[PDB]
RNA sequence: GACUCGUUCAUACUACAGUGGAUACACCAGAUCCCAUCAGAACUCUGAAGUUAAGCACUGUAAGGCUUGGCUAGUACUGAGGUGGGAGACCGCUCGGGAACACCAGGUGAUGAGUCAG
RNA sequence: GCAGAUGUCCAAAGACAAGCUCAAAGAGAACAGAAAUCUCUUGUAGACUAAAAGGGGAAAAGCUUGUUUGAUUUCUAUUU
RNA sequence: UAGAGGACAGGGCCUUGACCUAUUCUCAAACUCCCAAUAGGUAAAAAGGGCGAAAUAACUCAAUUUGU
């Protein structure tokens, strides 16, 4: 019967376990960039300029900067489709991501081995690796350590 | 009841350590460092001046997520070297000290021909922004002495007249950061008695300093200035703890 | 007559009979109403070194037109 | 060492419960006692006192000079005669409880206590 | 050794004792002027006669707490399958994933930038 | 279905700045008491924040003071 | 839900309790210091990126050369 804008949020908004009072004074610090990929969390201490009730742990894209607003693309699922919405929240609340560190890393890695590899000329599964089946190899055992087990009575 | 029960200390909360030591506000820090997010790399650079029950200290702060950063120091010590031994928390020391931060800074940066400032007392320049030091900024304050010998010096800091000395006396704010209500005390405390007079300004007696020449030594000094910038483990805590026990067998 | 008053059965078979349908996903994003002040100066940035380009293609194309 | 505890508040307390014209008279005599104005309290009015230090705390004190029990713990005590008469003793370094900066609490091994409060008073 | 501006935001806290005072912070002398009050207690201003007593720094407590690791325990719990069992409530099996509280052991920080002093 | 609530109220209960820190418990002091004023010690909210409830809030989002009316004109991007 | 121990009121050293310290039996759709499997989200390189120059601007920055 009532579908407010805080609506179900007892515990979802509720800063966690001793971690009350304003939000830290370096997150006001990071450097933002159009393009960049970013996280949405939803902090309570700040009240104005705040995220809505689907929209607290999801991802997105800087594509607006204000004094203090960022506007984030997201992709909210409706029924039959995905429709594209801005959402526009403020520095408080809005988080640097992570989800494209490991991209980063892995061209980082790639720019600095590829280069001297192909300075060798030689071809690399430069693909990530998925290990799969392990090898076949001999291994030592005395027959000192060899416990054996057996099922257990009942109490 | 015990309001020191084990269930208050588990549900207790630290502070931020700089709170919890009464150093800083974490609000007025945040709002002085957070700038734009429209505009990139705003450095915001922040002067800072902080009194001391001894002495001032004037430094030029830039922000990181790793942690602040110096660009340039004074302290109020250094006036010994251009003429000042004594008085190190007087209002003409905080003036000196914000000028020499600001003499350093620019030359360091390398516009000192760039800009001379201006002349005793009454592109666009490079910017800093004034920290508070949670001392309530009254009328009348070293830190806005500071301020205004920055400003002199060649800084912008938009400041207006509401806590200069009158509310607007600059007579008042040349006679002050000259030193002139200090030679006026001397004055009315040689005339009314001479022996508090003397335990008072021991230091400055000492070294000759007379009620007529504090402001031409200021000034002076100005110019001067402005032209030329042990631990146990648990090993040990048993032993010692099970001695301890031993002794009080027998002890008590 | 008592009506049932709602369900979200077979929704989401529905939903996904035809596919979960995406986003163009577009290159270029309009600049209609985004921060102004600073496109504005981009506009100028644009209109400039598109003057200056085109000038130059007729400098060009004069001196080999004859 | 100067764990010597100097004097360090006075306070007169005044209270009628009533409306002024009383209440102004008892103003009127404190302000004949001490100068300084005195202050009022909550009007949910009922009550004025004031604070002193110094001189004038020595020498109050002294006047109500002319039993060891009503000693609080934190050696602070007082007493009646229509005024009233409280005193609060501490040992120095008491401004670190108080000024901005540093703000932090004194260790129980400098305050004063009872035991010390009783050998104060009989020896001044 | 000491301070200033920070980050990490309790291993950094808190209670109780011991240790450390040349600049260091700090207590401390004062109220003519800037400045504030009921009160120079606080705030502001000027000083440096005396000072580790206190704060501050360090250490100690079979200190509480906190925080890691072991153990709780493959236990409680649960996704898929089952013409499995049981009158039912519930309980097995295959492929799967995996707790917490209490208990025990160890520890009480690390750190950036800048400066003074020798 | 359950536990409730709304068709109002407020120039301050709005804006900003500055100062201070609440309940409670114990200890003490003419009348004076379980409760009346003051002071001290402890004190991560146990009070306060217009309303019901749920969140948030400590050099404050609370208490006191100061100056004030951005409770203004017009227009976009958008969320429920 | 019960005892173990301990310094405000009632009466005849004694009793009644309240109160305080550490234990004990059992709970909470509208309790949470903690926390699963399930279900949820994003990235996995070419209309793109990395690495330097040359231009442009009325934007920003102390910077027509700081950067964007």
């Amino acid at each position: 019967k009532s579908r407010g804008k805080r609506s179900g949020t007892r515990y979802k908004f509720s800063k966690k376990f001793r971690k009350h009072g304003e939000c830290t004074a370096n997150k006001y610090l990071e450097k933002l960039n159009y393009g960049d990929y970013v996280d949405i969390v939803c902090d309570s201490t700040q009240q104005k300029g705040m995220p809505f009730n689907y929209y607290h742990g999801k991802t997105g894209k800087i594509f607006h900067i204000t004094k203090r607003g960022v506007g984030v693309l997201v992709n909210k699922r409706v029924k039959h489709r995905i429709e594209q919405k801005k959402v526009c929240v403020r520095i408080e609340h809005v988080r640097k991501s992570r989800c494209n560190e490991d991209f980063l890393l892995r061209k980082i890695k790639n720019a600095e081995l590829i280069k001297e590899a192909k300075l060798k000329n030689e071809h690399i599964n430069i693909k990530r690796k998925t290990e799969g089946p392990k090898p076949a190899a001999m291994i030592k055992v005395p027959p000192s350590k060899i416990i054996t087990i057996e099922p257990l009575p009942f109490y | 009841k015990v309001v020191k029960n084990k269930a208050y200390f588990k549900r207790y909360q630290v502070k931020y350590r700089r709170r919890r030591e009464g150093k800083t506000d974490y609000r007025a820090r945040k709002a002085l460092i957070l700038q734009d997010k429209n505009k990139y790399n705003a450095q915001k650079l922040r002067f800072v001046v902080r009194k001391t029950n001894s002495q001032v200290i004037c430094q030029i702060a830039c922000a990181h997520i790793e942690g602040d950063k110096i660009l340039a120091e004074a302290k109020s010590k250094e006036l010994i070297r251009y003429g000042i031994p004594v008085g190190l928390k007087n209002y003409a020391a905080a003036y000196a000290t914000g000028l020499l931060c600001a003499r350093r800074f620019l030359k360091s940066l390398n516009l000192d021909t760039q800009f001379l400032g201006v002349e005793k007392v009454t592109r666009k320049p490079i910017k800093a922004f004034l920290d508070v030091g949670i001392t309530r900024t009254t009328t009348g304050n070293r830190v806005f002495a500071a301020l205004k010998g920055a400003c002199d010096g060649g800084l912008n800091i938009p400041h207006g007249n509401n806590r200069f000395p009158g509310s607007f006396n600059p007579e008042q704010l040349r006679k002050n950061i000259l030193g002139i209500h200090v030679a006026e005390y001397m004055k009315t405390l040689q005339e009314e008695d001479n022996d508090k007079y003397k335990t008072h300004f021991n230091d400055y007696l000492k070294n000759n300093i007379g009620a007529d020449d504090i402001e031409q030594m200021y000034l002076n000094a100005h110019e001067k200035i402005r032209q030329n910038p042990k631990k146990l483990n648990a090993k040990l805590r048993k032993k010692r703890v099970k001695e301890k026990l031993a002794l009080y067998v027998e002890k008590l | 007559a008592k009506s049932k008053n709602h369900t979200n059965h077979n929704q989401n078979r529905k939903a996904h009979k035809n596919g979960i349908k995406k986003p163009k996903k577009h290159k270029f994003m309009s600049r209609k109403g985004l921060d102004p002040n600073f496109f504005r100066n981009q506009k100028y940035c644009l209109k400039g070194i598109q003057k200056k380009k085109k000038e130059l293609k007729l400098k060009a194309k004069q001196e080999k037109n004859n | 060492v100067m764990r010597e505890i100097k004097v360090n508040k006075l306070v007169l307390n005044i209270c009628v419960g009533e409306s002024g014209d009383r209440l102004t008279r008892a103003a009127r005599v404190l302000e004949q006692l001490t100068e300084q104005k005195p202050i009022f309290g909550k009007c949910r009015k009922i009550s004025c006192f004031v604070t002193v230090r110094g001189k004038k705390a020595l020498e109050i004190l002294e006047k109500g000079l002319k039993r060891r029990k009503n000693f609080s713990d934190t050696g602070n005590f007082g007493f009646g005669i229509g005024m009233d008469f409280y005193v609060h003793l501490s040992r120095s370094g008491y401004r670190v409880t108080r000024r901005t900066r540093r703000r932090s609490k004194i260790s129980k091994t400098h305050k004063v206590t009872k035991e010390d409060a009783m050998k104060w008073f009989q020896t001044k």
